[PDB]
RNA sequence: CCCCGAGAGGGGGUUUUUUUUUUUUUUUUUU
């Protein structure tokens, strides 16, 4: 029971968007050159994410070294000031966070060509400065951008998106208010394809609605891929112009 | 700042502070400014070209009639834009089948009504949802439209910004509907709006005070009766005071019972107390109705019938619990706040004693409610002779400290007494029974 | 509650009670802990506050982590039986103490070795019917005694003093300073504090040498 | 006199001839005849890029040159590295790549040079000859299967570094050349490692004899007699290198000396770390190059 | 401690999949036969899937609810691994990738989903409540830990019975089972997990840019099949035809329609499993009642 | 320390810095700071925020959040939380800086806690969260500048209800939109390096490695204030220092601090 | 398979300890 107009009869949402529109998606490449080999600053809505890629480099412990592939590590730092109400405890060892880190690794292990970087380590540090729904999808986009900036080989883009289901209606790119009022589905889409790297459903969804929700997410993720690709060619082109 | 997007959509920052449990939270949400907000008028020939389909692939219907109620110049054909106050006060008149046919309800108004009253907001939405060929209500999302969206000026109260927002909507509607010769009338009781129009520096706008607007309609005499309106009661506490009182175990809320055998004594059911706390007196009841959720404060023990600090009040509370077990003396209290009124449309009849047949102008009369546990209400009317022997529906407006009786204004004329039509209809709606025919959306 | 300790029932609540210049003397003992290489007992009693702390030096022992031409030193303060301090505050004093003894310990004589110094704030009674500043000079005294008792080379007997929230540790007959600490206190009182602390430094150094020799 | 420069900004986290370009997953070609190189991957006829960069066509060999990435060792490169660890009969040195390079005990010129008989003892005692933290010149002798580099210092030109200061720039700003050791005005010598590691020292007799004692080729001791001007010259040269790097412009022996003399406008040296001077300096270097055409 | 898998074994098991063969002789869409055994005490349940052996134990004790939730009881699920299931598992390793995933799948399937009526665990609001604990013991590992645990937890919760409690004022009166019978728990729905394993018969290039999809997906993989898969999918449903949770945390990129097919295939399995659990619970109840009649008769 | 240098590099740097005309590797003067960039008010979710970028890539982010508390039970009204990326929460450097910073910004030491008081019973608790993304030296002064900038651009909710709990005891209610700017005087923390007999402001990474000692000196209300701490910037070259150096450092800060504050208190 | 001598010499292919769990807004039946 929600007293707010999550989806008005006029087809408008609480923030003004319609059913099908992505939130301001502003990417940023090479934000921390003196701190990492690759870096990206993501702004998807009110979400603010710093992503640092450090590597490939020498492992700090020879015990943890693979002679056939690189070691991929991801640590997500959800700051205590990410949400309106400051969290008293840290989230560093939170099971929810360990699953997120694990999830992200399992995603890019099959995309990043770790096999061509044996006896090395790729460390991915993430700092979530502000959170407002769809943080998982934003985490995916931040890593993909930062990895590319580091010149680390990968097969394709991985775009992340979230889709809510309020009653019958499907809502693209939901915020914190919408996620609190309905079940959401987080989708990671490889490139322009229909193949999902990540399918995440944590709340109840009717079996009949799931296929349609996936269809919305994939279409929306393709737009995220285009925006990421666009901003990347723009950054590339300028560098090429100035360097050459 | 404000960012422009690809769809011609804009986005800004809506930031407000909400107080919860003595806490202060800065809430910040993003606010998108669109460019495809339909006027929802049959006359319009531009909006249908820029409108887009809903999640269910359904374009919104333009319902506002191309030939609305025509009034004496310079009003002519016109649409009505409502203010927040005129909605909260005369929702009954807004449901009257004999007036308000084409009405535009701004988003900012709809939002304020939702926060101020939950119920009225539902009734207003029903009018929008339920629109037919007799009554037509829409919701123009003015806050989401880039053309009408205004932002707070330096050193400006939120109430003046919102009034300026509504006024901006009327101007936009006025300019937008010029080729169709349809003017817009702003029905508002607010003092503030007029000054901005008296200068008329930027644009013109026709605004009538609720009463002033009614006096411009063809059926003014038929709908004027629906216009909402040392003795002194102790003022109710401010809102902050009772919330802290409940939290500090000083004040207590519950449902009050008032018997028809005695209107000068009430009793509240409190969880902390075994036997119901009595409320003796008319000042102590403080304009409370039977079934109302009231907040009461325990009177001193010397007021008991058969303090300064909060500490003493909690001690008084304990002495009250002891006294209830002893069954010798019983604790009394006084209502200082009304949490939830049990008010609903009330059926009654004019008392022949308070109406003068010789009077031709407007006069004050009394109406005897069908509820024997309820007091009588004062009514301003001119058709006092036409409502003499009839079952009428009235709604309360206010019951302030300096008036011995609550004040109410008539809503509808059910009929003559002891007739099968009037008595059956009064019988149904007194027991909350919807007898109206099923809406089009239902059928 | 905890699966490694017995902390009792969770609904239990700790017992809370209700209501119904000055000369300083200290006692010194060394080498009473067979478990380690060097140890010291420092007890001080003055006015409305007495302190009994124990220091223990473990080293030089093996270092797994890295090659080193010189030695590596670590200092950890532990809360005692009743009086308690913030972990942050104990870490801060530990860092302050590390800087001091990295100026005194002849690290060159201990390649790829580790000298781990523990100071137990065993019994700190507050009888007044940042208090950590008054314990600092006694810590330095204990660590100096323990290191000397362990046989760890020292450039000079490092001692200290405290005056109005200001703590300063001296070496070389008070000619130079190996550490400066200041919390609260007043303004432009540096010169007065240095003199008062040097007096305590001199007294502590004499008693330390007297303890390392005669005992 | 200004105590500090602080640049402020509100409401924002941060400030904000045709060459082919491509992103990961983009289709480069559909000609199966091509031999796919680095930065690419293929499936039947389709060849896709494996990195963000420019498409390169050399003969029949299609490859995509990345925009960004660490220094990639090639055989014969002149690099400057720091000893990370010492184990067995080898030295592992930090070059700035994906992996540490190796430096076998065999390659280095032992004390007494050729005359001294090969010694069992030296392998045990190598730390004394070299140890963790030491800087040195080295040439990439060979390459391992993964791409790691094996170094050697079997020359008088190569060896332990001293009498100066270290600084580093992105390896992309330093390319291969006939020689990476250069003599500059002010009696100082630069060593421009291809890996981006740069060593600025006082010009030695060897540096002079290059364009015109074997027991002390691994000594840490700085020259006892190093003048302030030589020291103040080093500081000036180092800042200008950082300035060239700040403009993302590759360093040149000519660019360095040109900047060094052009920077003489500013009295105090500590005035070469500021951005305005660097921005203006960078443009000065570039306009002259344009004039040269 | 690693499990060494030869190239020969890797190539064989994968090639067998290309020929519609799996070593245990099952069908790509075939779920293992689930055997459920109840102990003497309520809440004691043993689940067996082929060689996979898991044991769950439900327990409860009087406790005080959190300040935030004065009307809700406490409920926790423990799934600590041990070297008993195999030396591959480190003792107490509760931060490993697979461990945290499994822990999170169960939590989102039972805890978060509200399978257990925590509101009915409250005795006196904001004072005293029941604290239900589900302890899963991984005895023998042959894959399908997530599916085995979800069944073990649910079967246990539905089989468990808590002792009657009467409360007056502060005092709590815990009635022993013999004096009065114990009370069952409140189950809002019955969540069942079905795990899919994905295999790429070709190379990564044909998975990313390949036209026709050829990735193989099997239901409820054994240990050998689990060690050679390229992607995992765990989908949880109930008889009410609703998805409780879906988790494809990375791995081999898979076609969306194929993932939907898996969800529909899993629904047919969870239906058979749910009915199976209910039947074994009825017979267990009939067994305990028949013995109670034979105990009273002779008595 | 952080940076790894050879014995030769350290000897050259030390001799250059220990010289009577002290020669800095970048050519700076013993009182010149390196250029920094500061961003503020970029976290709308928080009451205040800042981001400082050094010349060596060192980056620190500070967030300011508020909470209504009973000042009769909550002794500390300003809590500093430090998080250095790549370090454990219980690391020695982290806790030391955390303990130090909390003393620098105590309620009744270097901060006007009167501006945090709402009523006779309730006051505003200020949470200063520090996030060090990257740092190559002792980040204590870096964090200090960021906290300063953040606290000078912080906006708190405005009270509506009466300010006398003792009698009427009204529940704390605040205005829906208006916020009052936090007027306060944040202290600054300067760090110095001791190389021989010379004292350097804003020690670089390479400079700190060869330094004999160091000083941490706080600054508030136009004067030197506690906490004042001597600190070993490295651990291989730590030596005792003459008292006149300590007095020189305090004097050095006392004359160059207002210049820093002036460039930092810009409108 | 890899580096150094012109011809069956020599040198390398990379192993081991440190620090606990929560988590977002007046009965009954037909009417
Ligand atoms: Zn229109």
């Amino acid at each position: 029971m929600s007293r707010l107009e999550i989806y008005s009869p006029e087809g408008l949402r609480l923030d003004g968007r319609r059913w099908n529109e992505l939130r301001r998606f502003e990417s940023s490449i090479n934000t921390h050159p003196h701190a990492a080999d690759g870096s990206s600053y993501m702004e998807q809505g009110n979400n603010k994410i710093i992503t640092l890629v450090k590597g490939p480099k020498e492992p700090r412990l020879k015990s943890q070294m693979d002679t056939s592939k690189a070691l991929l590590n991801v640590s997500v730092n959800i700051t205590k000031f990410s949400k309106f109400e400051r969290s008293k405890s840290s989230h560093k060892n939170e099971r929810r966070v360990l699953e997120i880190q694990t999830s992200l690794v399992r995603m890019f292990e099959k995309n990043v060509m770790l096999n061509i970087y044996p006896r090395t380590v790729i460390d991915i540090e993430i700092h979530v400065l502000e959170q407002d729904g769809g943080i998982m999808g934003s985490l995916i986009n931040g890593i993909t951008l930062a990895l590319i900036d580091a010149g680390i080989s990968m097969f394709d883009y991985i775009s992340g998106i979230s889709v809510g289901l309020y009653d019958t209606t499907p809502l693209l790119d939901t915020n914190s208010l919408e996620e609190n009022a309905m079940s959401t589905v987080t989708l990671g889409v490889v490139g322009k394809s229909e193949k999902l790297s990540l399918l995440l459903v944590e709340d109840k969804i009717p079996l009949d609605r799931l296929e349609n929700v996936l269809a919305i997410g994939i279409a929306g993720a393709h737009r995220v891929r285009d925006l990421m690709d666009e901003e990347l060619r723009k950054h590339a082109q300028k560098r090429v112009s100035n360097a050459s | 700042r404000r960012k422009r997007l690809a769809d011609g959509l804009s986005v800004t920052q809506k930031v407000f502070v909400r107080s919860r449990n003595g806490g202060a939270t800065k809430i910040v949400r993003e606010h998108y400014l669109r460019s495809d907000i339909p006027c929802l008028s049959r006359s319009c020939t531009k909006c249908p070209q820029i409108v887009v389909p809903d999640a269910q692939n359904e374009l919104p219907k333009f319902i506002l009639s191309d030939s609305p109620l025509e009034l004496s110049a310079p009003i002519g054909k016109h649409y009505v834009v409502l203010d927040t106050n005129v909605v909260l006060q005369a929702i009954d008149l807004l449901e009257n089948p004999n007036c308000f046919f084409d009405v535009i309800v701004p988003q900012i108004v709809l939002d304020e009504v939702r926060n101020k009253s939950y119920p009225v907001y539902t009734r207003l939405r029903t009018l929008c949802r339920d629109s037919d060929d007799h009554k037509r209500f829409i919701v123009f999302h003015n806050e989401f439209s880039e053309h009408t969206f205004v932002e707070r000026l330096p050193n400006e109260t939120i109430n003046d910004r919102n009034n300026r927002a509504i006024r901006k909507t009327c101007q936009w509607y006025s300019e937008h509907l010029k080729p169709y010769d349809i003017n817009v009338v702003l029905v508002t009781n607010d003092r503030l709006n007029r000054e901005a129009a008296t200068k008329e520096v930027e644009s013109n706008i026709i605004t009538k005070s609720l009463v002033q607007y009614i006096e411009l309609l063809p059926n003014a005499d038929d709908i004027r009766d629906s216009i909402p309106q040392d003795f002194t009661f102790p003022e109710y506490y401010s809102t902050a005071r009772v919330m802290g009182g409940l939290k500090n175990g000083v004040l207590y809320q519950g449902n009050i019972q008032i018997s028809e055998y005695n209107f000068l004594e009430g009793s509240v059911s409190l969880p902390r107390f075994s036997k119901p706390v009595l409320i003796v007196g008319q000042k102590n009841l403080n304009r409370a109705f039977n079934g109302d959720q009231v907040i009461v404060e325990l009177l001193p023990q010397s007021e008991w019938k058969a303090v300064i600090s909060d500490k003493q009040r909690r001690l008084l509370a304990k002495d009250a619990m002891i006294a209830q077990r002893s069954k010798k003396i019983q604790p009394t209290a006084k209502v200082v706040y009304i949490q939830r009124r049990s008010w609903r449309q009330y059926v009654g009849q004019l008392a022949p004693s308070s109406v003068d047949p010789q009077s031709s102008s407007t006069q004050n009369v009394f109406v005897i409610l069908m509820d024997k546990c309820l007091p009588k209400v004062r009514i301003r009317t001119r058709r006092a002779a036409e409502l003499l022997d009839k079952r009428i529906v009235i709604s309360i407006d206010s019951w302030p400290t300096t008036h011995k009786y609550p004040l109410g204004h008539f809503v509808r004329d059910l009929g003559t007494i002891e007739s099968a039509q009037a008595e059956t209809e009064a019988l149904l709606l007194e027991h909350d029974v919807e007898y109206r025919p099923f809406s089009k959306k239902v059928l | 509650q905890d699966r490694r300790r017995l902390l009792g029932p969770a609904a239990a609540k700790p017992m809370a009670f209700s209501n119904t210049e000055s000369e300083q003397e200290l006692s010194l003992h060394t080498g009473f802990i067979e478990n380690c290489n060097g140890s010291a007992l420092v007890e001080a009693r003055s006015l409305g506050h007495q302190t009994s702390l124990i220091s223990a030096v473990y080293g030089p022992r093996s270092i797994r982590g890295s090659f080193t031409s010189q030695g590596t030193i670590s200092i950890q303060l532990k809360n005692g039986l009743l009086e308690k301090y913030n972990t942050n505050e104990l870490k801060e004093v530990s860092s302050f103490l590390m800087g001091i003894f990295n100026s005194v310990v002849n690290l060159s004589r201990y390649p790829k070795s580790g000298i781990d110094i523990f100071v137990y704030l065993t019994y700190d009674k507050d009888l007044t019917n940042s208090q950590i500043s008054s314990l600092i000079p006694h810590c330095i005294t204990s660590i100096t005694l323990a290191l000397a008792d362990a046989g760890i080379e020292l450039v000079d007997m490092a001692g200290a003093g405290e005056a109005n929230g200001t703590v300063v540790s001296f070496i070389k007959n008070g000619e130079e300073i190996v550490g400066f600490w200041k919390d609260d206190g007043d303004d432009e009182d540096l010169l007065e504090c240095l003199d008062r602390c040097k007096e305590q430094y001199n007294r502590y150094r004499d008693l330390m040498i007297s303890c390392l020799m005669n005992q | 006199s200004e105590v500090i420069t602080i640049t402020k900004r509100n409401g924002a986290f941060q400030n904000s001839s045709d060459s082919q370009i491509v992103t990961p997953g983009e289709l480069v070609t559909d000609d199966p005849i091509w031999m796919r190189g680095h930065g690419t991957y293929f499936l039947d006829n389709m060849t896709y890029s494996s990195v963000a960069g420019t498409v390169s066509r050399v003969n029949r060999l299609l490859s995509v040159i990345p925009l960004k990435g660490r220094y990639a060792p090639e055989t014969g490169d002149h690099v400057v590295g720091r000893i990370a660890e010492v184990g067995n009969k080898r030295w592992k040195v930090d070059i700035g790549g994906k992996q540490h390079a190796v430096l076998m005990l065999g390659s280095v010129n032992l004390p007494g040079g050729i005359l001294r008989r090969k010694s069992e003892s030296d392998e045990l005692q190598m730390r004394s000859f070299l140890k963790e933290g030491d800087l040195l010149n080295a040439e990439v002798q060979s390459l391992f299967q993964d791409g790691s580099a094996s170094l050697h210092t079997r020359s008088l030109k190569y060896g332990k570094l001293r009498n100066g200061m270290f600084c580093q720039v992105p390896s992309s700003l330093i390319v291969r050349a006939k020689n990476h050791t250069h003599n500059l005005p002010g009696n100082i010598t630069v060593v421009l490692g291809v890996n981006g590691y740069i060593w600025l020292r006082k010009t030695s007799q060897m540096d002079l004899a290059r364009d015109t004692s074997s027991w002390q080729i691994y000594s840490d001791e700085n020259d006892p007699s190093i003048s302030n001007n030589i020291r103040q010259a080093i500081c000036r040269y180092a800042n200008v290198i950082k300035a060239l790097a700040f403009c993302e412009i590759g360093i040149t022996q000519q660019r360095i000396v040109s900047a060094y003399e052009a920077s003489m406008v500013y009295s105090n040296v500590g005035e070469l770390i500021e951005k305005n001077v660097m921005e203006s300096i960078g443009s000065d270097i570039l306009t002259a190059e344009k004039m040269r055409g | 401690k690693d499990i060494e898998i030869s190239a020969s074994e890797s190539k064989f098991i994968l090639e067998a999949l290309r020929q519609n063969y799996r070593l245990d002789g099952r069908s790509f869409d075939q779920f293992r036969d689930v055997e459920i055994t109840f102990g003497k005490e309520f809440g004691d349940v043993s689940v067996k899937m082929g060689n996979t052996k898991v044991h769950c134990r439900i327990s409860c004790q009087i406790a005080q609810p959190y300040e935030d939730r004065p009307f809700e009881g406490l409920f926790v699920i423990s799934t600590e691994i041990s070297p008993m299931a195999g030396s591959q598992f480190e003792n107490g390793n509760i931060t490993g990738e697979d461990e945290v995933l499994c822990s999170r799948i169960i939590e989102k399937s039972v805890r978060r989903s509200g399978a257990l009526d925590v509101e009915g665990l409250c005795i006196v609001a904001g004072s005293k409540c029941w604290a239900v604990r589900a302890d899963v013991h991984f005895l023998d590992c042959d894959g399908g830990f997530i599916d085995a645990s979800c069944i073990a937890v649910m079967a246990g919760l539905m089989h468990f019975k808590k002792p009657d409690i009467t409360v007056h004022g502060e005092q709590i009166i815990v009635h022993p089972v013999n004096e009065r019978e114990p009370v069952p728990l409140g189950i809002l729905h019955i969540p069942i997990c079905v795990t899919f394993s994905f295999f790429n018969p070709q190379d990564t290039e044909e998975n990313i840019k390949g036209e026709t999809n050829s990735e193989i997906s099997i239901i409820d993989a054994t240990l050998k099949e689990e060690l050679l898969r390229d992607g995992v999918l765990t989908v949880t449903l109930n008889k009410n035809r609703e998805v409780v949770q879906v988790s494809k945390a990375g791995g081999l990129p898979m076609d969306a329609l194929t993932l939907m097919k898996c969800c529909h295939e899993a629904y047919s399995i969870i239906e058979k499993i749910t009915d199976q659990i209910l039947q074994l619970l009825k017979e267990d109840s009939e067994k305990r009642n028949k013995y109670a009649a034979m105990l009273t008769s002779e008595n | 320390g952080h940076m790894s240098l050879s014995v030769a590099e350290k000897s050259y740097l030390y001799d250059s810095l220990a010289s009577t005309p002290s020669i800095r590797p970048d050519g700076r003067l013993p009182h010149q700071f390196r250029p920094i960039e500061i961003f503020t008010d970029f976290l709308p979710s928080s009451n205040g925020s800042s981001r400082i970028i050094a010349s060596d890539g060192s980056e620190c982010i500070v967030s300011i959040k508020s909470k209504v508390v009973d000042h009769h039970v909550e002794n500390e009204l300003l809590q500093v939380d430090v998080d250095i990326a790549g370090q454990r929460d219980d690391a020695l450097v982290v806790e030391t800086i955390t303990s130090l910073l909390n003393k620098v910004l105590k309620s009744g030491s270097g901060v006007d806690s009167s501006k945090l008081q709402l009523t006779k019973k309730y006051s505003f608790k200020i949470f200063v969260d520090v996030l060090v993304i990257s740092s190559h030296s002792h980040p204590i002064s870096l964090i200090s500048f960021a906290i300063y900038s953040a606290l000078n651009s912080t906006y708190l909710p405005k009270l509506i209800s009466a300010f006398d709990d003792l009698e009427v005891e009204e529940l704390p209610t605040f205005h829906d939109y208006d916020m009052v700017k936090l007027d306060i005087n944040p202290p600054l923390v300067f760090i110095l390096a001791v190389v021989g007999n010379n004292m350097l402001l804003d020690p670089a990474a390479n400079e700190s490695e060869v330094a004999n000692n160091g000083l941490i000196i706080s600054w508030s209300n136009g004067k030197i204030t506690s906490p004042i701490r001597s600190v070993a910037l490295n651990d291989s070259n730590v030596k005792s220092f003459k008292p006149h150096l300590l007095k020189q450092g305090l004097a050095m800060v006392e004359k160059y601090a207002p210049d820093v504050v002036r460039s930092l208190e810009n409108l």
